[PDB]
Parts: C-alpha cells; structure tokens; sequence
RNA sequence: UCAUAGGAUAUGAGAAGGCAGACCCGGGGAACUGAAACAUCUAAGUACCCGGAGGAAGAGAAAGCAAAUGCGAUUCCCUGA
RNA sequence: GACCGAUAGUGAACCAGUACCGUGAGGGAAAGGUGAAAAGCACCCCGGAAGGGGAGUGAAAGAGAUCCUGAAACCGUGUGCCUACAAGUAGUCAGAGCCCGUUAACGGGUGAUGGCGUGCCUUUUGUAGAAUGAACCGGCGAGUUACGAUCUCGUGCAAGGUUAAGCAGAAGAUGCGGAGCCGCAGCGAAAGCGAGUCUGAAUAGGGCGCAUGAGUACGUGGUCGUAGACCCGAAACCAGGUGA
RNA sequence: UGUGGGUAGGGGUGAAAUGCCAAUCGAACCUGGAGAUAGCUGGUUCUCUCCGAAAUAGCUUUAGGGCUAGCCUCAAGGUAAG
RNA sequence: UAUCCUUGGGAGUCAGACUGCGAGUGAUAAGAUCCGUAGUCGAAAGGGAAACAGCCCAGACCGCCAGCUAAGGUCCCAAAG
RNA sequence: AACAGUGGUAGGAGAGCGUUCUAAGGGCUGUGAAGCCAGACCGGAAGGACUGGUGGAGCGCUUAGAAGUGAGAAUGCCGGUAUGAGUAGCGAAAGAGGGGUGAGAAUCCCCUCCACCGAAUGCCUAAGGUUUCCUGAGGAAGGCUCGUCCGCUCAGGGUUAG
RNA sequence: UAGGCCCAGGCGACUGUUUAGCAAAAACACAGGUCUCUGCGAAGCCGUAAGGCGAAGUAUAGGGGCUGACGCCUGCCCGGUGCUGGAAGGUUAAGAGGAGCGCUUAGCGUAAGCGAAGGUGCGAAUUGAAGCCCCAGUAAACGGCGGCCGUCGGUCCUAAGGUAGCGAAAUUCCUUGUCGGGUAAGUUCCGACCCGCACGAAAGGCGCAACGAUCUGGGCACUGUCUCAACGAGAGACUCGGUGAAAUUAUAGUACCUGUGAAGAUGCAGGUUACCCGCGACAGGACGGAAAGACCCCGUGGAGCUUUACUGCAGCCUGAUAUUGAAUGUUGGUUUGACCUUCUAACCCGCCGCCCUUAUCGGGCGGGGAGACAGUGUCAGGUGGGCAGUUUGACUGGGGCGGUCGCCUCCUAAAAGGUAACGGAGGCGCCCAAAGGUUCCCUCAGAAUGGUUGGAAAUCAUUCGCAGAGUGUAAAGGCACAAGGGAGCUUGACUGCGAGACCUACAAGUCGAGCAGGGACGAAAGUCGGGCUUAGUGAUCCGGUGGUUCCGCAUGG
C-alpha cells in the first residue's frame, strides 16, 4: 500500500440564489423584488428601483414587463392597471 | 434536545425581570355591571358575594 | 410529580395571547462594530418562536 | 509527713446483650448513573457503617411570622407552586 | 378484596431457608389432589419375588397408592389404500384405480401419473440462502401503573366552571367545606396603562392584542414528561463483609 | 516436608512472571446500591379493512444516533384555489 | 381533471440498489464511487427473459374448467404457422 | 340503485374476534357441568356451534365495566421426550477347573493349581471420615454387567485404661 | 539396570529461582563492585495516631539504586534536567497593616448640595518564609558523544563530538556483503576484512577455565528417520451376549456437469446418471460441530499503565498564629512591637533512681537533659503520577500517518434556482477619514511620427484609436450617459422606523420604496441610512464601561 493526498481544490461559496424571481405578465406588489443580481445584466425601468446589492424592486403594485435598451441589454419594468 | 446543536433557548438571550411589589388587579370591563340594579352601591365584597 | 418547568426557557420567552411565543434575538450580545446599524435596530426587536421549535419545545412550558 | 494514688470488703431488679430486614435523632459517608463526554453540579446527605433511643422519636411556647385599625407554641395535611 | 390458585401466589400450600452447592460469607431448589367413607383388594391361579388375571368392596377399580381429569411431543400393535427405473422445501392443482359411507353435500381416505413450486423469523440495497435463531412438545414470557401536561371525543354547566385537605358517613355513595385553581384583557423588562399597550420626540408607522368571544370539571382514548418506564443482556464502579 | 500460626484486596506476597492470593487475579469472592447504564444486538403474542412513505437537505465531538424541514396518515375548516 | 391550502394530533424515515440518459473521479475499467434526471425494486405478486430483486410487458378483493390481447413466441421438450 | 375503486413494508386511522374477573338480568347442569378426543357443520377473518365418546362438578348467554388479556422464534426459563443408536464407552494388571448354595450363577462360598506385589499392592499409625466394623436376614435402588454377593437396605450387637 | 563420545562457537561465571495449568531461558537471583543516604526516638517502611520492623543492632552497621564471579579496563562532556551547596539581588502567599475611598446620617441647608461622629463595605503604601530566577560542584546521577569542502588539511556548530577494546554481531536494511575453511554441493556455522544503515566502555566493554535438560554448526559410532516398506505379539477396532450415553439437530423421500443466483448450490434451470435396505472403511462437501471473532473498525464503552495532558489529594518543606512566659540589651514610630542572647516554671524525653508492682506498658515522686524551640491544632505558599478521577475530535473509497474543518468567486452545474465527491482553480479573517456623500467637470491602455539628458521604455505635442486600460483586494458579473479619473464643499460611514419581498428547517442572512426628525451638497429638481456588487467574521452564559421620568424584599437610600 502506498500514501497520498494534498488535493488542496476542495471548497466552494455558498449558493446565493440569483435570478428573476417574478415572472413577466405577474402581479407584483410594492416593494417586491424581481431579479436578484450581481452588477446590471438588467437595468430597471419605470416604476422600478436597483439597490445596493444591485437588485430591483418594483417601488409599486402593478405588472411586469420585459424589454430590451434598444440593442444588447434588458430592462424590467411595473404598469399599474 | 436537538443532537448537539446549540438548542435554541442557549443561543438566545435572558430579559428582565421580575418585581417583588407587582400588583395584578382583578378587573371589571364595566359591561359586567349592567347585571346590578339602578343607583346601587358597589364593592369588592359585593362583587365576590 | 408535576412536571417540572424549563427554566432557562422560562427567563427568555414570554408567552402571549394567542398562544404564540414572544422572544429575542440572538447576535445581540458584545460584538456590534461588525455589523449594520440596520441589523441592529431589527434585533433590537422582539420576535416570535417557529412553528417547528414550537413544536419542540411547547411542552415544557405549559406551567408557562 | 500529713495526704493521695492504689488496694481490701459490703451493698445495688445498675448496664452489658438481643431485636422487627419497619419507623427517628445524630456522627461518618460512596460510586454507578444523568449532564447525551466530563471535573463544578446531579445521583445524594440516598445506599452503607456506627452510636443512641421511644412507642413513637424529633421539634416546641417567640431575641418569631410579618407589615394590618395584626397573628400569637410546635407538629402534620391541602394549597401557595 | 372486579388479589393468586401449585411453572402462579411468600423462596417455601407437602417437615424449607430443608436437601444440595460452597473453606467461607453466601447461594438455594424440586415436590399438592385415592375415595363420601379404607370399605385399601379375604380367597383362587401364574410367578422366587415384583407384576399380573379372576373374585370381592365401591356409584365407579379404565379409582388400586404419581390415587381427579390426563392433552402433545415420543413410543408401539393391528389394518383399509399406495410403494422396490426412481431423483425434487415434500405440498398444491388436475386425475385414474381401490376402500368407505357424512353434521348429506357438486361426500370422505388413499393416492399411480402429469403440471407449478428453493422453508419460517430476523436483518438487509438485496437472503432459498453457503448470514442469524430455533431439536421437538407443553407451560411461563415483553410497551404497563401513579402523578402532571397537551390534543381529540363525550357529558354537565356556561362568562362562570370547580373544589382540595378535612368532618360526618358501611374502607362507599353522598352532604358540608369556596381556602385555592383555570378562564373572562391584554401590552410592557418594569414602574405602569388599559381594548388598548410597548417602542418611540411623535396625534406617525410598526409589533403584540381586541373588535372576528368559550371556557371549565370529570371520564375514555392517543402522545409526552418524571419515576426500573416495552423485555432480557454487559464489561465494569462504589460501600460493607468473607477468605493464606 | 509435616504440624501450629501471621500477613487480606485503593491490600498482601513476590530470587519479579503482572506471577500467586481456595480449579479465578493488569486488581479476589459474597451481599447490597441495582431492574447500574447500554445512541448496541436479539425478541415483542388475534384478525380484517381504508390510506400509504423514506433511505433526502441543513446543523450536530456528528456520521450505523438525534432535531427540524421534506415525504405518510387522521380530524376540523377554507373551500375550488391545485 | 380533482387535488390543493391552513390549523391541530400521531408517526416512521436520514445504510439505499440496479437500469437508461447527461456529467465528474477512475484507465471515458469495474455489479466501482459520487451527482442530476426518469423508471423498477425496496414496499409488487403475475407472463417473458432457461433459471435469474432492479431488464421487456403488466399491477392481484374473491371465485369460474369462458373469451380478446401485450411482451415473447408457434418442429418436439412446450400452447400455438 | 348507479358509478368508481379495493398489491403493500415502516407507519397512521377504523372496525371487530377471543380469554379471566366483576355487576345486573335471565338461564344450563347427576336425566351428567367445565375440561379432554373425535367428526364430512356455520361464519369474510380472528372464530363459533351441533352430535358422539371420556370425565364426574361446576358453567354459559345478553348488556356494560376492569385487565397480570392472545406467542413460533430472545444461542429465551422450567419440565418432559426424541435424534445420534443398541453406536462410543463399560476406567491400567491371569486366571482355570471341580464341588456347593440357590428359583436362577463366568461374576457368590469352599478346595486345588497357576499368576502379581514384596523400601510394596505388606504390618503399625496420624489428620480426616463417622458405624462404613461383626453377625443374621434381603436384592427395589446403587455396584458402569450379572448377582444368591457388600464399604447398599433392614434388624440386632460391638469400642472396657492410675 | 546402570554415561554415548568428540571438535568449535554464541549467551550467562557457577549451584539455584520463575510464568501452578503453553514459555526453564540468554530472563531473576547470586557472591563481588560501585554510588548515595542515615549520628540513633536513626534513616527508610507500616499505621490516622499510639505502637512497631529496622534492632533487643549503631557507619567494618542498616536502607535504597545500578552493575553482576574472576582477569585487563571502565575514555570526553556538568551546556540542559536532576541532586548538593551557596544565595548579595529580583519576584512571590496567608497574616499583620490601615493612607484613602464609597454607602448611610445628626446637622447645615431656599433648593441644588454639602455634610461631623458612629456603623458598614472596599481597602493603598510598608512588612512578609520556603520556593523560583541566578552562581558554583557532581556523570559507576538522568543523559549525551557531530557535520561540511579539498587531495592529512581548512572550515561550521557543539557542552562535548566515541578513547581503548570489539565488529555483517542475539545489533548489519542493502546482503546468500567479500575472501578463506569446512562440504561434490553450505542463504546456516567458523575465521578474517570493515564505509559499524543503527557497537562501545558499570542499560558496563573485551576476554575467560569450569558449569548449562541453553542456542548453534561439524564429526565417530548407531540405528526402519529414510531409500521402501515387510512380518509378528498385545490393547481397542470387528462379531455374539449384558448394560448403555453424548455433542448436534427447522422439516427432509438429501445424486452430478454446466450455468444462474447475496457473485463458491443437494434442494433453482437445462441435461446426464441412478432398483430398495443395510454392514465395514475414508474423510472431499454439508462455507461441518464447538466457542454471539481474541485480528480490523465502531462505541462521545470499560479497565490497567505512563507522563514536562488537566484538575485535585496524601505525604514532605516553609511561614503566621494559639498553646507560650521571665529577663538584659538592640534598634523603629508611636508605650510599643521586632531581633539577638540568657533563664525557668509551661511543653517534651524510646535517660536514671524509688513506689504503685512479682511488670522493658503508664503514672506519681525525685533528679537530670533539652526548652518557649519542638510537637500538635487552624490558616497560607511551594513541591508532589506517590495516589485518585478524567480527557485525549470528526471526515476518511478500512483504520492510522498525511490533508482538511468557517466564509467568498468560478467551473463541474446538464440554458430558472439548487445540486455531491480527499473533483478542478483561486482568495478572506482586511483596507480608505478619503479610496465615503454631494455638485461640477472628462475619458483610458497601447501603436506610429517628430523631437537633449531621454535610453527599448519616462515626460512631450501629434493622428489612430468601445475599451486591448482602470474599477483598493481573488475571481465572476457589470460599468465609458460612468460605477473609471480630477476639483470644490462636506461627514447620510445619521436617529427612530418600515409597507412589502428574497433566501431559509431553525438560528440567522439580504433588499427595500416611503414617513418623521434633524442635516450635507446643489440655484433647483433632486441624491445621500458607506464604499461597483458579492467575503472581510461567531452564538449564548459570564463579566466590564457609559447612560437611564424602571425595580429596589417594613419605610428612605
């Protein structure tokens, strides 16, 4: 028998749950977040407000919406009824 | 008992205290007293009778 | 024998009411220049027992 | 040297020892165990040993309880809890 | 005595702390039943006796000295059916022949031959399992009781429910006994305030609460807690004694 | 080698092996505490019906144990959300 | 299409296995190990795969000496070309 | 009635069977109780009857109640009986014959030969045992077989100190 | 019936003793040697103590340790640890002390508040032994006795670097080392060699006659040990008669080939073979019987043992105090206590004589000796495996050793999220008082040209230039309308909060518009509850600090 080790690779962060977290056409009320992220692979819109942690929330009640800033980069947005 | 993790009240916090002179007063919520007829007088001892 | 009160448990929680559990929070002790002024007025607050401790433990209060 | 120790003698229904493997009063006084280990702690002043008893013992007539136009020895029971 | 009834219940229903074991302290059994009554078997035979067969007693002798009943394992006798070219967790289903004739109903016992089929329990991812346990039969043998908590169900009374100790009372039921306990108002660490209260500088907001109300006593049942707490099981620890 | 004696266990004795101390000894034997404790193994006795899992996460001087959550069941509600 | 949520009572489980697919470690070896995903077993008998927990088909209240089929099969063992 | 459903370990829930005892009420039983053995009976299950036999005096049914309430397994406890199997063994060592006894003789008694011990298997005697000693009866048990026999069983007797 | 003998070697001098019941020995002991202790109430030891062994002995004795006849010898290190002694100085207890500080309160007081005495609690200086620190000595005390470079020298370090003697050894892995002997052939043996993995001088070194049921090798003789078995006797076995168990046992009418299967089948599938029942023999299988595996692992199991593991205890040393008083001096501040000498009456005597008393006990008297000491009690410090109770982690492709244990980022990860492995790569346990907030401003890295020192590469103008740069730090995501870079003013790196959401077993963690108060920047809108986002941290209990329209056990404090 032989002996061996030291592999030293062997952790890992804990899983931080990003994502959206509502989804488009949803009913949201205020304050509710929407997308859990690092930095802005989405921006906010109207109605719609980024933190310190760079997550959005919506600031009323309303439906989310889905778009694009013209080319290559998202945006959430809240309208009320 | 939770097999060795720090159950729940160890990892909380004591607060306050107790008095010595508390008082705990019966109390009346003064719809009781529609049982008692008109303009008659009324005491403790009454109402423990 | 009557059952016999947990004591500990007794000095920290209060009961209320509606039958639920007051209580505090813990991370509130000596140790406050490593966090938030915003955590520290959340726990400065009072708080309410979990259904799952509740279940565990009720039993050993009901003396209160 | 008084004198004392010590010795000699006569009286004593003296006391000895036993117990019922129980009750109580005290002197000594464990560990296992539990604490999910463990030493503080618990178990437990238990078990056990010892000495004293009595039919009961022990305590007991206030250098107290307390905080009201005050109660009046101890003991034990229910509560307080 | 809603306690046992001879493996139970005292260890011990009987000459038991005996016999027996141990140097010793100490350990520690087994074993009940004739019959109403001995009326307990005169007498005849077999036999050396024992033990039998008759006779007789007795309601009964298949009751006869382990003496009421007397199961099973186990042991044998006789016989209806089958069996010596067949492999088989041993049965089941189909089924001929043979023998019988019932708690009289598509009945019973055997079963040539064909088909299918690797025991039970535990523990396992998985066991026919070459993993464990049981030789067999019989008996005994494991989740209970007290007190307290909580939930459900039920009953009674309901914003009111309830007595405890204790006295009287047949070891009782009952009556008296309201001291006490739970609830009806909560909030707050607390002073304290009060359907509000706490925080707060705040008539702000928020938490907990009320407005959306039913508890209480007793009983059954489930579960929990404290007690050996479902049953058996250690190596070991301490105290006090017995032994060169 | 006999006889009569002495040393007794948290101890004794030992030309020492950890050996002997009543067929025993890395701490004798009897009783008692004591039904020690056992997250360990084994065992746990009648029937039928309804429903019906898990063998995962997290924390654990924790890994063959436990707690909560997840998964099952029963009941009362909301009710029609699923 | 009927199961969903809440509250409350009661649990057990925390040794998992194989197969197919996607990945890792391994030697792109293991009936290996560790993850995800679906199934079966576990806790599921029946038919086939000779036998054969995990594969294919299919889900057992009970009976009947009735019939139609799945998988798999049709010369004889062994029903059917 | 219709429709649908009814595999199942851990586990949850609900329905019940049966045992002992008690209360009450209604019963059985010497014209034969319980218990035990048979039987081809009944019920969806636990289970329950009926008939006959044994036995020879206590026992069911209904509704309720309370429990030491149901055993196939613990290398379970106790008892009994099997298997192995008429197998192993029958425990060091020279016996043979003739007579006798007796119900019965390899095995007991007598005789004759032979053989073994002989610093021991011989004579004394302690500790210890505690009647085993002697005599006469007996052979159920013990004797590793037999047994007329004894260190076994019964009776009796027997141990004398300046 | 009463030796087999010889040659040689190792170990131990020998005769002896030992694991009753596996081990007879090279182990133990031994005489001898050495060290140390001990002045006699020895010392040591047993005992709580009395009382005892020692010893009815007295340093040529007794106890303990190590070594082991005898012969020759027993080298160097005292740095460390021990012991021994010293001990100027530092440190250190309890006790004494008693400056001060609090609390309370009579009184003063309009109030605030101050506040004497007394009581009470806390208490500083000072003093305070042993011990420890420190210095010497000691090795037949613990114990230790090296390396590098060069072809004996040079060098590093040591407290010192192994002397003699011996040496592939009971020590030597490489190794059956090499050579020689012995033998046809010798991993064994003997003798030598020595690059002694890892001899070595009282854990004694080397040698050594005699001895050994010792271990080892060789030789003569002898033999059924063997070539290779054969025969015979006796006891069992076998048959008959008598007697008559046991272990074990789920039931069994119990075949072999291959295969399957919990991976090694009697019993399953397929095929082959086989009349029924026994007796003597064998032992391949029934993973045979026996013994809940003694190895391995696990148990928050046990016991024994060790120690510079933890905590304690006994014992020992030391000090204060009481027994425990009379003096002469001495020095201190206030008489007082302390210190040195002395005395005696306390206390003590396993010293003598007498009586109790025919008594080696004790106990009374007389003497004598010591002496306020000792001893004992209480308190305190130190030492203390002599002794006791206990601890001494987990994961783990068995365990151990290794490595790791929490947090952040990425991949694995299977296009939501999540997702393991002792899978792959890396980081954190901070930093900035400006690297924050606000207002306003502008835009990078590199390349080509020209140009002193200027240089390939500073700084320079120059056109190209979404971005190759930067973003405090690791990485990912993201940012150039800035979140990047400058300047001004400032401290929102605020207080109370917080609808509602995320993540989540819980604990916790995360975001958050908006309200109030008070502000900063800005004309104003308006932004600001730290930083470009993600790590930069830990419970509870316990204490400490500050503040407090809380409580304060009859009342006021």
């Amino acid at each position: 028998k032989k002996g061996v080790g030291s592999t030293k690779n062997g952790r890992d962060s804990e899983a931080k749950r990003l994502g959206a977290k509502r989804a488009d056409g949803q009913f949201v009320t205020g304050g509710s977040i929407l997308y859990r992220q690092r930095g802005t692979k989405i921006y906010p819109g109207e109605n719609v407000g980024r933190g310190g942690d760079d997550t959005l929330f919506a600031k009323i009640d309303g439906t989310v919406k889905f778009e694009r800033f013209g080319r290559d980069r998202k945006k959430v947005s809240v309208y009320p009824v | 008992f939770e097999g060795g993790q720090m159950p729940l009240f160890q990892r909380l916090p004591k607060r306050g205290f107790t008095n010595i002179n508390r008082k705990e007063y019966a109390v009346v919520n003064l719809d009781k007293l529609n049982g008692f007829a008109e303009g008659t007088e009324v005491t403790p001892e009454l109402l423990l009778e | 024998p009557k059952m016999k009160t947990h004591r500990g448990s007794a000095k920290r929680f209060k009961k209320t009411g509606s039958g639920k559990l007051k209580r505090s929070h813990a991370y509130t002790s000596h140790l406050f220049a490593n966090k938030s002024q915003k955590q520290k007025r959340k726990l400065r607050k009072s708080a309410v027992v979990s259904a799952g401790d509740f279940k565990r433990i009720k039993q050993m209060l009901a003396n209160i």
